[PDB]
């Protein structure tokens, strides 16, 4: 969860299906586009299958019509270890990379690839550490008594772990867990002896565990990339990875999926505002998707008959006519009164304090009247304005203030065309004196 | 120098012993502080190793002759 502040799409933790993936009509915290939201359930059950390889699917619809909720929702409803990766039809235009080679890591970080290994790991509490430090030479000796709620036993140390545990200042009762192998010990805590706390380590000393790692396609092509280190993962100078070790990595994948140890979590990556890519990022989508390790690409875009970037001729939905033909296309409708009433309730309920329910209703008419968007910005102002005055409750008379101050998109356009010189126009023209 | 019954005596070995269990035999992962006892597991400890009447302790390591 890391730090989580409220947010837009947070009352969403995924789709509301049963079974049979009919949706039920208020639940997650989503609530209507039942056909929708059938169809990201489906889409969601080939994604959890994982037999299917490079499939597209076109969120379209209205503005504010909860297709990037649809896409929270399926992104919740997968869970952790599967990928996902969210990004904006801006980001893709790189100053470094580009748009094919970025496209190409965006593809390939929603592939995923799934290891189990067994380690050793000794961890336990410390009763009483001795070194027998008389260097007559290099050589030193000590001695180290470790406790658990089941074990108490003490070892030889070698020459290494005195140095191991030299630095890490290991004093009596602290918690670590050694491993073996690479000879690196972690100071967990202190144990409970006050007289940062952590809890005594239970019993089984040097217990083996399996910890199963994900990694995507894109860190190992970054690693196997030999100029460039894994400090290319975070700095993102990765720099136009060659077409040859993309081959070889897959190769390798293919054989370690054959020989059986490791598997190939195949995730969603998702575009929001698709309409925003080049022609030439749409013909790289368009013959990318017939490689066998693409993930199922999710397209989000809501222009009418548009002009397709790079080009001056107009296409439906904002996109060329092959792509449309390479992508099924999920529908979205509009909210009636109910659903706004639901909407608003819920992003009530969990953002602050309850409202009175002429205001909820007061809601429910802006949200109608004006956009949701804008009665879900004006609930928090509205509790603001209610704690200002010294009140739990959010009244209706909170509701007529924020709407006095807080304009609306059709007030502040119908505003500025009253006051048009007073303001600057396309040709640079404004009266910024009051007189005459 | 040479002896009959003295220089036919097997030195002691360079490569080191492995390690058992002192009560089952096994790897002794672990040896007790207070008792100086191989032990296999917890579930060892805790039924021999601690319970353990005195005196038994130098028999235990009379078998590898460290009493
Ligand atoms: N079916 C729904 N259930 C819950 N919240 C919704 C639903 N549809 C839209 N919303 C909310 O409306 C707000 C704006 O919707 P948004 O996701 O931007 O629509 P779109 O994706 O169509 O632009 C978001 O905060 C979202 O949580």
């Amino acid at each position: 969860k890391s730090l989580s502040l409220i947010a837009a799409h947070s009352h969403i933790t995924g789709l509301g299906l049963d079974e049979n993936l009919q949706p039920r009509p208020t639940s997650e915290g989503m609530v209507g586009q039942l056909q929708a939201r059938r169809a990201a359930g489906v889409i969601l059950k080939m994604v959890q299958n994982g037999t299917i390889a490079g499939r597209a699917v076109l969120v379209a619809g209205p503005p504010s019509t909860g297709k990037t909720a649809l896409a929270m929702g399926v992104s919740q409803s997968l869970g952790k270890d599967v990928p996902f990766t969210a990004i904006a039809g801006s980001e893709i235009f790189s100053l470094e990379l580009s748009k094919t080679e970025a496209l190409t890591q965006a593809f390939r970080k929603s592939i995923g690839i799934k290891i189990k290994e067994e380690t050793e790991l000794i961890e336990g509490e410390v009763v009483e550490i001795q070194i027998d430090r008389s260097i007559t030479g290099g050589h030193k000796q000590g001695k180290l008594t470790i406790k658990t709620t089941d074990m108490e036993t003490i070892y030889e140390l070698g020459n290494k772990m005195i140095d191991g545990l030299t630095k890490e200042k290991v004093l009596a009762g602290d918690v670590i867990s050694i491993d073996k192998a690479s000879g690196k010990i972690t100071k967990l805590g202190r144990s409970f002896a006050r007289s940062r706390f952590v809890q005594c380590p239970e019993g089984e000393l040097q217990k083996r565990k399996t910890v199963v790692h994900t990694v995507s396609l894109h860190e190992i092509d970054v690693i196997n990339s030999r100029t460039q280190g894994f400090l290319a993962l975070f700095t993102g100078d990765t720099g136009e990875i060659r077409s040859e070790v993309r081959d070889q990595i897959n190769t390798k994948v293919a054989e370690w999926k054959e020989e059986g140890k490791a598997e190939i979590v195949p995730g969603v990556l998702f575009i929001d505002e698709v309409h925003m890519l080049d022609i030439e990022c749409f013909s790289f989508i368009n013959r990318a998707l017939e490689d066998e390790f693409a993930p199922i690409v999710m397209m989000a875009t809501n222009r009418g008959v548009s002009k397709t970037r790079g080009t001056n001729y107009k296409s439906p939905h904002g996109l060329p006519l092959d792509l449309l033909d390479r992508s099924i296309i999920i529908t979205t409708k509009s909210y009636n009164e109910q659903e706004i009433k639901t909407i608003l309730s819920i992003r009530a309920q969990e953002e602050e304090v309850e409202l009175s329910s002429d205001a909820l209703d007061l809601l429910t008419k802006t949200g109608v009247e004006t956009s949701l968007r804008y009665s879900s910005n004006l609930i928090s102002v509205a509790q603001q304005i209610a704690m200002k005055r010294k009140n739990n409750t959010v009244e209706v008379e909170d509701v007529k203030r924020a709407y006095l101050l807080f304009l609306d998109s059709a007030r502040s356009v119908k505003y500025v065309q009253e006051n048009e010189s007073q303001y600057i126009d396309d040709q640079g023209n404004v009266q910024i004196s009051i007189a005459k | 120098p040479k002896a009959t019954y003295f220089s036919v005596e097997a030195p002691p070995s360079i490569r080191p012993a492995k390690k058992y269990c002192d009560v089952t035999g096994l790897k002794g992962f672990y040896k007790s502080p207070t008792n100086n006892i191989r032990y296999h597991n917890a579930e060892i400890y805790q039924l021999i190793v601690k319970p353990m009447a005195p005196g038994v302790d130098q028999e235990y390591l009379k078998l590898r002759g460290a009493n």
